[PDB]
């Protein structure tokens, strides 16, 4: 048997995709089988979503993940995140799940028919992983597609209709991008910022033109690195510090795609422009903060003065100051006052929430956001219970932030225990013990006792 | 070793096998639908039907509250649903 | 104990004229209720005032009557403050404000009317726990 | 051999009674510090307003707490997820006053345990063994940083994190019950049968090892004196111990192989324990336990509680007095 | 040379037979309508 | 060669599922428990007893359904189906509770068995019963748990009912009432509970990782035969890899293994003993010096008063439903409640 058993390739069953790792043709066909699966599920997810989907109901209070990112990239929405025609979507989904047919038959076609192994059909598409140089070639090739990737993204937002803009003025609307921001300064200070409260790294971004100009940085730095890496071998200092075999490679990648998921998590979680509140709900901060503007338009509608309302603890019971003086809500979400959102920034001046437009400056949009955001916190059940855990059976709700944090968290940690488990065995096989300890040479044994 | 007992996957494999249990499987399930689906599952077991816990105009709950008079106290609150 | 018409009859007008629904009808009711009012009404409180809720001894004091299908059709039209001296479309849903509400632009006269029986006949059942907030969960 | 080649052959050498390593190099100063600080904050720290609401928990053993009661407080809900170093604050006295001991406490463990994690890797590397028993440690570290450091990412603050404290840690616990419903969560069920059946399973294998050694010593003497440290040869006979355990259930029942059997004792607890972390940590992010309350109805619509109804009752009670005087609105949304 | 019945043939009938009673009482609950 | 010695040799034939002399207590009674539960948790109420659904023929899933127990005003009763509470009648008992009373005493004198089982397979295969001896933490915990609890308590009625969700009740309320996390026999319960877990991670994970090669595949698992006179794995190298990483390390084998038997056995007999305690309301509820002080000085705070506000809601807010015999009316306005919620 061309391995495919446990004695000629030396894995069991349950670790049989191992046998593939010197086998580049057999290798190619799950690598492209698996990736018409990807492609699959994005086109029939979207045909479900768009099947299930009433345009009356805002989209997360649909269970939808898939329609989200389609009408943030501008595609069948107008002002105010309103569905104009859900044709695009539609598109969207036939178009991946067609392609998904195509790279099925080419997974299959390479896993059972074609060649095993590829280096004696073209020494182009063949490789050892120890080839340092044919190695890097490949890395150089994927990375200029990425970098073409994110340069679409630019092109969609400049030249091919826009972005979904929720601080655009008048409450949200698509929007071209003819000014990114191309500063360095700008650009890679994101870089240099803390992740803690109040900075949140790259978190934080919080404007087009920030994200169009950063994917033209990265669209540009990829391409360079892709004719740098194939026209470049790796430098002694790079050789002396790897482990250069096709499982240590596989070991880097599961740790970047680790550190992607943990970031993608709090993306979700705590930005509100590339992840829309309109579409996705509102971000556990910002249903915190709407709930203390509710009742501070409720009291203050009653002849409350909410600004000298002393609380029980001596606080104020709707205002207070953060620790650097800045005027904020009261109560417990004094935690959440870096929230920034397009429902509240009017109401800010220079020192913080300005009483004056408190008192006199609240549209009826803003109350009605904020009583809608207040009462679609991202709490629930795992069976779709919306609200705190005390709640009764009623409102079946749970915010699309909360499935997309969760279930991100969930893949990047154990993709972690994969960069780890694999790692080590890549470090122990190129030195030649992930099989166990040689009796006859056991090294403790000619080592000095420690006392 | 074997106790000499026939081996497992030599019998649900067998022929005989699924003959005697393509028939006896299905019955014992179709046994049990009808256990409930003929409302007798009820009346064994004494488990109220859903309009049977309360009465029409009741709220409190039907709970015994004697020892030795139990049985007795569970009859009279079956009675008042009729 | 079970769902009797009458249960089901509540009233109609203020002049003590009453009607008497299907069960059809008060399933549907709950289920566009949650559809349209949950999020704010859950249980009968008001999330987001709950210094008003919707228990029947509430509507009755509220100006216009708010305790019968006719007056509570009203409210899901017009809605006004309780004492009925301001008009609130603009931030309470109604057909009203259909625009800017838009889970209320596909409900016709038919489902307004089920979501009444429901908010009239429910207390009849759970009595104290509408509207009566986590004390009676 | 140049001044760094031989500091790189210290930091890595084997004949060190306690390995350092390159790993050891980052986690022998954060763990002094964590350490350090952690005492005399436990012994002597002063009251610290952990929510934020000028209502100062006192945690120290010199203002008033016992071993049982002592913690070292979470920092100030003003704080929220803001970086608190010393030199932020004005003052050492408005440091701990706001419960800065505590992020200064759980940044240096967190760091240096995740550096532990990496030198358990390390030594197995210079020992030549197989490198997973760094893995096994990844179950507790994960769920040490659950606690500490994902579930306020969640929730907004630092204030609810765990404080350390053997009273703070139930305190935790309890508001978790109210606000998650963690004991209906199948994550944390999973938690359950993890460390259930760990000890089960570890019960289990001390016993029928110990009911089968090989008979090297007389009545008087400890049986343990049967074994020499690196003997060659087995000291207890698993074809008697597979006899017993194989008959006491069934003969498939029961391992024979030692290398699957230790392969499953280590994946039960460490798998068991991975889900009740990630329990935790999606929990974070307000993904609750099952909620039946009112499930069940009759043919009028009443409601007929289940047990379920009496726990939502128990945690109705935790969530009203929890930080009782925290909340000025009605939702207690974080 | 098997026998077909054993204390073991008693012991998986024991279990199985109320198993698939029970089974086929809990599916037909799924239809009960309050 | 009489009668006797007849049945001898056929209860310890070498068959398929060892029966024994043991087996005529240990199958009758566990599968009577187990039908027990599965009958109760299938068809059977707790409307008369608690005023709860419990099986999945009224609506309830896997997680809330329950053999619960009897009511209160049955006191200890044994609760036997010829008794005077339900007099031969079968649904009656069935409605008052008989089901829980049949699955506790038949579930415990099936552990009897199962322990005698285990000494009886010991004496015939010539192994130590050390497993029978491990076994007998599992029964301490369930008779205090199950039998001293409620026999120092009221009724049956406050003894855990067999279900999920029914447990996590019993959970609360020993919180709430019992203040049981403050209790030290129980902390030295959980010690060794997460203890003997820890130990099994710790010694599995250690073997699998200082194996000797002693085959070419893979897969490790192949190059172990029970026959083999060899250690499969490094004693030595396990030494010196703990010794430098955590300070110590195990370099006896046997005691290795009997350490892993006592650690766990020890932590549930110590939470036994507190469970006894709690059968009497012996707690350990409060620490008197903090009373004393928290009472004069209202500006005194710890974790310790902060759970007790915890216990208290718990009380009140649970207590009317879950003990609906004492007619607990509760007004909202004694209700404990902090601010706004
Ligand atoms: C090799 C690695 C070496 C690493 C060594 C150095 C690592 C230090 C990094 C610290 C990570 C912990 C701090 C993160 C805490 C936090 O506030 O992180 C969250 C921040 C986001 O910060 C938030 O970002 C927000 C941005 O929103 C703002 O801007 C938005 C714009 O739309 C909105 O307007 C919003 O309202 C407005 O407030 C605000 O600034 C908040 O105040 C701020 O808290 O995310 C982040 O920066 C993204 C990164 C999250 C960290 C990933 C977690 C990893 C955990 C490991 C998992 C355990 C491992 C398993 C153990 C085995
Ligand atoms: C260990 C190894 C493992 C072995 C496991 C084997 C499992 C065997 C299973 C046996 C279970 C025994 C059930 C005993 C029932 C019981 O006790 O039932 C209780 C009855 C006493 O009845 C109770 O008596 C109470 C007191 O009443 C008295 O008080 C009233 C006013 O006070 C009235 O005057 C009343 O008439 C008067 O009788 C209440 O009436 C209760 O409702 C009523 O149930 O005693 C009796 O049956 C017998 C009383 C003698 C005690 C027998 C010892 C067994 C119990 C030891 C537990 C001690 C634990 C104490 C807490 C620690
Ligand atoms: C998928 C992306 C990818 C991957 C996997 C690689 C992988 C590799 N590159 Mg390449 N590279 C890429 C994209 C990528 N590159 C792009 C887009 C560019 C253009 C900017 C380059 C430019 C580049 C150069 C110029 C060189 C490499 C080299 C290498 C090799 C050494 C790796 C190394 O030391 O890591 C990094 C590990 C280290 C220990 C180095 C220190 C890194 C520190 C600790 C991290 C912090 C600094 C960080 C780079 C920037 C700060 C980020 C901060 C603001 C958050 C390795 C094969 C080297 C080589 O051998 O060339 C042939 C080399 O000299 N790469
Ligand atoms: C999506 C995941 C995935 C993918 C892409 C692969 C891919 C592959 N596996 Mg792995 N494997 C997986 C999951 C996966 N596996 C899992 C989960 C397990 C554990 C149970 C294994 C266990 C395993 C073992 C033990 C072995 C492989 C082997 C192989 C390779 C040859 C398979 C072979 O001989 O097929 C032969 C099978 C058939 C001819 C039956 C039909 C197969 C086709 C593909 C059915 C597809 C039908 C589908 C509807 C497509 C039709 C649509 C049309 C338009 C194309 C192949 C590259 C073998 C290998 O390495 O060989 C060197 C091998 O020995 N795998
Ligand atoms: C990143 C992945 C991801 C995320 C965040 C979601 C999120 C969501 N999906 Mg989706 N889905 C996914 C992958 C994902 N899905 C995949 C791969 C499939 C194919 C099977 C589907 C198929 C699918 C359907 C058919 C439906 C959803 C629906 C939903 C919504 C409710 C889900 C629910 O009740 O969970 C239920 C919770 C569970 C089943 C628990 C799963 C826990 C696993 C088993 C443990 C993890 C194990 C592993 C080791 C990790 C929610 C918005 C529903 C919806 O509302 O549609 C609009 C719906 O009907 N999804
Ligand atoms: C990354 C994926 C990948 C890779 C590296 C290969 C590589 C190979 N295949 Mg495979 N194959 C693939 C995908 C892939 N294929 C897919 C998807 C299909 C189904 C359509 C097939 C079907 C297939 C068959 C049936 C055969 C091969 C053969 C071959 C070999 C020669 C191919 C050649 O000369 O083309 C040279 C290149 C061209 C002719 C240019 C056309 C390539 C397209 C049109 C460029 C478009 C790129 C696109 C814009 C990128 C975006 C796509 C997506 C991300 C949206 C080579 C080993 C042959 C072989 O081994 O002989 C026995 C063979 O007979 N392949
Ligand atoms: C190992 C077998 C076993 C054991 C230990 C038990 C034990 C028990 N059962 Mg269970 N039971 C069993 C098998 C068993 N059962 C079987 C097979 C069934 C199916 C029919 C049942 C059905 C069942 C029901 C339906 C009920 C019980 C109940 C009980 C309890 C009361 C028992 C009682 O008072 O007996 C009294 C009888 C004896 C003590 C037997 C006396 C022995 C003789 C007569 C003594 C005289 C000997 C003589 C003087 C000298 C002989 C010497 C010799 C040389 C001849 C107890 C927990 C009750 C219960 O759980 O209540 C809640 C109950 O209601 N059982
Ligand atoms: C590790 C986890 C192992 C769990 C078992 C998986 C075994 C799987 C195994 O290793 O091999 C499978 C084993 C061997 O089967 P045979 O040898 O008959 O099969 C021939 C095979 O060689 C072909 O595959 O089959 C079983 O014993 C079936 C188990 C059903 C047993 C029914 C017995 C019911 C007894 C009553 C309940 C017990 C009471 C106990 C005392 C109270
Ligand atoms: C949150 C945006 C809400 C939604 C969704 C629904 N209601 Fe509402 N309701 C809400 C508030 C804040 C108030 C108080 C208004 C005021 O200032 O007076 C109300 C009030 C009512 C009433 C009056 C009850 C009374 O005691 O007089 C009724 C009858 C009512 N609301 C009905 C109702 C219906 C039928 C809804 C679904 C179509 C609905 N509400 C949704 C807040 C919110
Ligand atoms: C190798 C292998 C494997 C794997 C495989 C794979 C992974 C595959 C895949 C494959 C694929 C990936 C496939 C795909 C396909 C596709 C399709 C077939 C599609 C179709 C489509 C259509 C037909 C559509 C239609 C439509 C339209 C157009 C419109 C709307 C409606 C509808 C939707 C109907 C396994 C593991 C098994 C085993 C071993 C070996
Ligand atoms: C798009 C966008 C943007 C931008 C972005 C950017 C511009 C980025 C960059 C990025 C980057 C720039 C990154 C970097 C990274 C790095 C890393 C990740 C590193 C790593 C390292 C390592 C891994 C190493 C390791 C080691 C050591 C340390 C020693 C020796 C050994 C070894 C080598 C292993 C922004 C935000 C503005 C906005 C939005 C959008
Ligand atoms: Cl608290
Ligand atoms: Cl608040
Ligand atoms: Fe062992």
């Amino acid at each position: 048997a061309t391995n495919r058993d446990q004695e000629s390739s030396g894995f069991a069953w349950w670790a049989g995709n191992a046998r593939l790792i010197n086998l580049s043709g057999k290798l190619l066909g799950a690598h492209v089988a698996h990736a018409g699966l990807i492609v699959f599920w994005a086109g029939a997810m979207t045909l479900f979503e768009l099947a299930h989907f009433i345009p009356e109901k805002p989209m997360y209070e649909q269970g939808l993940i898939l329609i989200p990112h389609i009408a943030t990239l501008g595609w069948g929405v107008g002002p105010g995140g309103e569905v104009v025609d859900t044709f695009p979507f539609f598109v969207v989904g036939v178009v991946h799940l067609i392609s998904s047919a195509v790279l099925g038959f080419g997974g299959v076609y390479h896993a059972i028919r074609g060649p095993e192994t590829l280096e004696e059909y073209s020494s182009f598409f063949g490789y050892d992983w120890k080839d340092k140089n044919k190695m890097t070639t490949i890395l150089g090739f994927h990375l200029i597609v990425l970098g073409i990737g994110a340069l679409l993204l630019v092109a969609k937002a400049m030249f091919f209709g826009g972005l979904y803009d929720t601080w655009a003025p008048g409450g949200g609307d698509v929007r071209v991008i003819t000014n990114p921001t191309l500063d360095p300064r700008v650009i890679f200070g994101y870089l240099l910022k803390s992740p803690f409260g109040g900075e949140g790294w790259i978190v934080s971004v919080n404007n087009l033109e920030d994200v169009v100009g950063g994917h033209i940085w990265i669209g540009l730095i990829c391409i360079a690195g892709g004719i740098w890496h194939i026209l470049t071998t790796p430098f002694g200092w790079a050789r002396r510090a790897f482990i250069w075999s096709g499982e240590a490679y596989l070991s880097y990648s599961l740790g970047a795609l680790s550190m992607m998921g943990f970031i993608a998590t709090c993306f979700v979680w705590f930005n509100n422009t590339v992840y829309p509140s309109e579409f996705y709900g509102p971000t556990g901060p910002e249903a915190s903060q709407a709930q203390a503007m509710t009742f501070l338009i409720r009291d203050q509608k009653l002849g409350a003065n909410v600004g000298s309302a002393q609380g029980p603890t001596g606080l104020g019971k709707y205002l207070m100051r953060s620790p650097t003086g800045e005027i904020i809500f009261g109560g417990e979400t004094m935690r959440f006052w870096d929230f920034r959102g397009p429902w509240l920034e009017p109401l800010r001046g220079p020192n913080g929430l300005d009483l004056n437009k408190i008192k006199n400056d609240i549209q009826p949009w803003q109350e009605r956001r904020a009583a809608e955001y207040m009462t679609h916190a991202p709490l629930g059940s795992l069976n779709s219970v919306g609200g705190v855990a005390t709640e009764i059976n009623s409102v079946n709700f749970v915010s699309p932030r909360s499935w997309l944090a969760t279930s991100h968290f969930v893949l990047a940690f154990f993709f972690l225990v994969g960069h780890l488990w694999h790692a080590g065995r890549a470090r122990a096989a190129a030195a030649g013990f992930e099989k166990g300890i040689d009796r006859e040479s056991e090294p403790v044994l000619s080592m000095p006792s420690l006392d | 070793g074997t106790t000499g007992e026939r081996p497992f996957s030599d019998i649900i494999t067998s022929v005989r096998y699924w003959v005697i249990h393509s028939i006896t499987i299905p019955a014992l399930f179709i046994a049990g639908w009808l256990f409930v689906s003929t409302g007798l599952a009820y009346d064994v077991f004494g488990t109220p039907r859903p309009d049977s816990y309360y009465a029409q105009e009741q709220r409190s709950i039907p709970l015994v509250t004697d020892r030795f008079e139990a049985k007795q106290q569970v009859e009279t609150f079956l009675e008042q649903l009729k | 104990a079970e769902l009797t018409p009458e249960v089901l009859t509540v009233p109609l007008n203020s002049e003590g004229k009453t009607i008497t629904l299907t069960e059809k009808q008060y399933l549907e009711g709950k289920r566009l209720f949650q559809y349209a009012c949950a999020s704010c009404h859950v249980g009968g409180i008001t999330k987001t005032n709950p210094s008003l809720d919707l228990r029947t001894e509430t509507l009755a004091l509220a100006t216009p009557p708010r305790d019968n299908i006719e007056g509570l059709v009203d409210y899901m039209k017009n809605p006004t403050t309780y004492d009925g001296e301001q008009e609130i479309a603009e931030v309470h849903p109604s057909l009203r404000s259909a625009d800017i509400f838009p889970k209320m632009r596909n409900l016709t006269e038919k489902d307004l009317v089920a979501i009444a029986g429901h908010i009239l006949v429910e207390p009849k059942i759970l009595g104290d726990k509408w509207g009566g907030g986590k004390v009676y969960y | 051999a140049n001044l760094w080649e031989r500091f790189c052959n210290w930091v890595t050498s084997t004949d060190n009674r306690l390995y350092v390593g390159w790993f050891g190099v980052i986690m022998i100063p954060t763990l002094l510090a964590a350490t350090i600080c952690f005492v005399i904050a436990f012994i002597a720290a002063p009251p610290v307003d952990i929510d934020g609401i000028r209502e100062p928990v006192s945690g120290s053993l010199l203002y008033g707490n016992n071993i049982i009661t002592g913690a070292v407080v979470p920092s100030s809900n003003a704080i929220g997820l803001h970086f608190y170093p010393i030199w932020e604050a004005a003052s050492l006295d408005e440091w701990l006053y706001n419960g800065g001991p505590y992020q200064l406490i759980i940044f240096h463990f967190l760091l240096g345990a995740s550096c532990y994690m990496g030198r358990q890797w390390e030594l197995s590397y210079r020992l030549g063994m197989r490198p997973w028993i760094c893995v096994a440690y990844s179950a507790p570290l994960a769920s040490a940083f659950a606690v500490f450091l994902i579930y306020p990412i969640g929730q907004g603050s630092f204030s609810d994190g765990m404080p350390l404290g053997i009273s703070g840690t139930f305190n935790f616990m309890i508001v978790f019950q109210a606000e998650h419903n963690i004991l209906m969560h199948p994550f944390h069920q999973l938690g359950v049968a993890g460390v259930f059946g760990g000890a089960l399973f570890c019960a289990m294998h001390g016993s029928l090892v110990t009911s089968s050694l090989i008979r090297e010593t007389t009545e008087t003497e400890s049986a343990n004196y049967g074994y020499k440290f690196g003997q060659e040869e087995e000291t207890y006979n698993i074809v008697a111990a597979h006899g017993y355990f194989g008959r006491l259930i069934f003969q498939y029942a029961s391992f024979n192989n030692s290398r699957s059997l230790h392969f499953f004792l280590a994946a039960w607890p460490v798998v068991g324990v991975w889900f009740t972390a990630l329990g935790i940590s999606t929990m974070a992010f307000n993904l609750n336990g099952f909620n039946f309350n009112h499930s069940v109805i009759d043919a009028k619509g009443n409601v007929i509680n289940t047990w379920a109804d009496i726990i939502n009752r128990a945690n109705l009670g935790m969530e009203v007095m929890h930080e009782r005087n925290a909340h000025n609105f009605p939702l207690d949304l974080a | 040379s098997y026998p077909i019945f054993t204390v073991r043939w008693v012991a998986v009938h024991t279990l199985a037979v109320p198993t698939i009673f029970f089974l086929g009482a809990i599916a037909a609950m799924q239809f009960i309508q309050r | 060669r009489g009668w006797f010695d007849i049945l001898d040799d056929w209860l310890k034939r070498d068959r398929f599922v060892f029966v024994g002399w043991s087996g005529i207590l240990l199958f009758p009674c566990a599968y009577l428990a187990l039908g027990g539960w599965l009958t109760g948790t299938t068809f059977v109420t707790s409307w008369y007893t608690h005023g709860l659904a419990s099986s999945y023929l009224e609506g309830c899933n896997f997680l809330t359904v329950a053999v619960s127990t009897p009511a209160n005003s049955m006191g200890h009763s044994l609760l036997l189906l010829w008794g005077p509470e339900a007099q031969g009648d079968f649904t009656r008992w069935c409605q008052l509770g008989g089901l829980w009373t049949f699955i506790a005493l038949h579930g415990a004198f099936g552990l009897i068995g199962f322990m005698l089982r285990q000494f009886e397979i010991a004496r015939l295969v010539g192994v130590r019963p050390y497993n029978a001896i491990a076994f007998s933490a599992p029964i301490a915990v369930f008779v205090s748990v199950f039998l001293i609890y409620p026999l120092g308590q009221s009724s049956w009625f406050f003894a855990p009912s067999f279900g999920v969700a029914a447990i996590f009740r019993f959970l609360l309320f020993f919180q709430g009432f019992h203040n049981w996390t403050l209790n030290p026999f129980h902390m030295m319960g959980v010690a060794g509970v997460l203890g003997g877990a820890l130990l099994c991670a710790i010694h599995g994970a250690t073997v699998e990782n200082t194996l000797f090669q002693d085959g070419e595949g893979a897969s490790t698992f192949r190059a172990f035969n029970p026959t083999q006179a060899e250690e499969t794995y490094s004693m030595v190298t396990a030494n010196r890899f703990w010794s430098q990483i955590f300070g110590i390390a195990f370099s006896n084998k046997r005691w290795l293994h009997f350490f892993m038997l006592f650690v766990p056995v020890t932590g549930l007999w110590m939470s036994a003993i507190g469970v006894v305690g709690l059968a009497l309301n012996l707690r350990s509820y409060d620490f008197i010096s903090q009373e004393i002080r928290a009472a004069e000085d209202p500006e005194f705070e710890t974790f310790y008063t902060k759970n007790l506000l915890l216990n208290e809601g718990i009380r009140a807010w649970m207590a009317p439903q879950d003990q609906p015999h004492e007619n607990f009316v509760f007004p909202e306005e004694v209700l404990p409640r902090g601010n706004a919620l």
